[PDB]
């Protein structure tokens, strides 16, 4: 539906790590959802096969 | 008589799938390699990724090379005529060597 679930997206984060002769940092962002919907929002069938 | 109908390559349709570029020394700079890699997209996965080696995301292409091949004999009374070696001032040989 529409509006099937709130979607709260962060903020990115980095984790500057060197290894071996190497820079290998990483990004992370984290989230979080929630499904404001009384009763069921989402439905799904099969199709084929 | 016949005449030839010529044909341009850019005028057909086939011309959409390749990219013709004219690049004049290649014949010289081909004596090695050039080997671009183009590109590989990655999904962000969740979960940290490891810190290790296969990061490879960058597949290569190497350069391959082809020619064309064309024989044009021409006959040996022809450039003779056409030299002005085997000529006489006569109208035959005049019209012969047209």
């Amino acid at each position: 539906e529409k509006a099937s679930e709130s979607y709260f997206m962060g903020q990115m984060q980095v984790a500057r790590t060197e290894s071996g002769g190497g820079l290998h940092l990483q990004l992370t962002q984290p989230r979080a959802n929630v499904d404001l919907g009384v009763g069921f929002t989402a439905a799904y069938a099969a199709a084929a096969l | 008589c016949s005449t030839l109908s010529l044909v341009r390559f850019l005028e057909l349709g086939l011309s959409v799938a390749c990219v013709c570029t004219k690049f004049p020394e290649l014949s010289y700079v081909a004596e090695g390699t050039i080997q671009f890699e183009v590109q590989q997209p990655m999904i962000a996965r969740d979960g940290p990724h490891p810190a290790d080696q296969p990061v490879h995301n960058y597949m290569i292409k190497r350069l391959d090379r082809r020619s064309l091949n064309a024989a044009f004999s021409i006959a040996v009374e022809a450039l003779g005529l056409i030299s002005g070696e085997n000529l006489d001032g006569t109208h035959i040989s005049s019209a012969m060597r047209l």
